[PDB]
């Protein structure tokens, strides 16, 4: 009953940000020290909680959301931020209680000649609500004329590849991101520190 | 691993039709695209047509609009070029190509790189 944070952080494969993965963590002992003492993480930002105090707290559920974005977009995984990722791909609530953790994954997620398998949503009729997920591939109407599912003038495919090459600048290198959300409801608190 | 195998082409009289087929093994092109290119002697390899694999929207070089049609059969994992109203200057080696890259604007497939190529198929357009 050790919380399976390994399965999330050390997953072989990570989701595209538009198709971000969520794992519900419950009914286990969480050793948060494995995370906050790690030298592996380039970002470790907590909101409404102190990372070192986490081993002292109990929650009903922990949600672990994970995906890949480029380095220069990690700043968008924060309450109240704007940009293509926060607006159209993965949106934190203004009142977020949790931690945003990221690390450079250039060694796994970049390939010589480019890895283009990680996508982001470039076009959308409106901003995502917090923790909304949109995996639709409907043709996006950018102009006054309906597309009727046909790409053309002002009628676009809504997703686009990141082009991750190991020689990219750090800003265009792939980062793996895990967002931990800490939920306290009127129920037994099933995820506690040691 | 990934093979693009062309069939069809060869000799046809001007105003006639040919159909090129390109059978893909070892990959599907999902949200990216397949295309056709051609190379005449002394000339750079030039874009002919692209198709979004998932949704099937097509993009054409101006030089073949109203004459050539690109299409694909997901079940057969095959892309096609229907070449109608053949012109003498359509004579070239035709290549099918596959892109690894998902681009939002289909017109990007006229200029962005393709990582997978067929063997090349001679098309020759003859007089009377
Ligand atoms: C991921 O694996 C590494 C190497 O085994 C280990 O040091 C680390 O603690 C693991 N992460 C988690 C959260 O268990």
């Amino acid at each position: 009953n050790l919380c399976p944070f390994g399965e999330v952080f050390n997953a072989t494969r990570f989701a595209s940000v538009y198709a971000w993965n969520r794992k519900r963590i419950s009914n286990c002992v969480a050793d948060y020290s494995v995370l906050y003492n790690s030298a592996s993480f380039s970002t470790f930002k907590c909101y409404g909680v102190s990372p070192t105090k986490l081993n002292d707290l109990c929650f009903t559920n922990v949600y672990a959301d994970s995906f890949v974005i480029r380095g220069d977009e990690v700043r968008q995984i924060a309450p109240g931020q704007t940009g293509k990722i926060a607006d159209y791909n993965y949106k934190l609530p203004d009142d977020f209680t949790g931690c945003v953790i990221a690390w450079n994954s250039n060694n796994l997620d970049s390939k010589v000649g480019g890895n283009y398998n990680y996508l982001y949503r470039l076009f959308r009729k409106s901003n995502l609500k917090p923790f909304e997920r949109d995996i639709s591939t409907e043709i996006y109407q950018a102009g006054s004329t309906p597309c009727n599912g046909v790409e053309g003038f002002n009628c676009y495919f809504p997703l686009q590849s990141y082009g991750f090459q190991p020689t990219n600048g750090v800003g265009y290198q792939p980062y793996r991101v895990v967002v931990l959300s800490f939920e306290l409801l009127h129920a037994p608190a099933t995820v506690c520190g040691p | 691993q990934v093979q693009l195998v062309e069939s069809g082409g060869g000799l046809m009289q001007a105003g006639g039709s040919l159909r090129l087929s390109c059978a893909v093994s070892g990959r599907t092109f999902s949200t990216a695209a397949m295309g056709w290119f051609r190379q005449a002697p002394g000339k750079e390899r030039e874009f002919v047509a692209a198709i979004r694999w998932s949704g099937g929207s097509a993009y054409y070089a101006d030089s073949v609009k109203g004459r050539f049609t690109i299409s694909r059969d997901k079940a057969k994992n095959t892309v096609y070029l229907q070449m109608n109203s053949l012109k003498y200057e359509d004579t070239a080696v035709y290549y099918c190509a596959g892109s690894k890259i998902t681009r939002s604007l289909l017109s990007d497939y006229a200029t962005w790189p393709y990582d997978y190529w067929g063997q090349g198929t001679q098309v020759t357009v003859s007089s009377k």
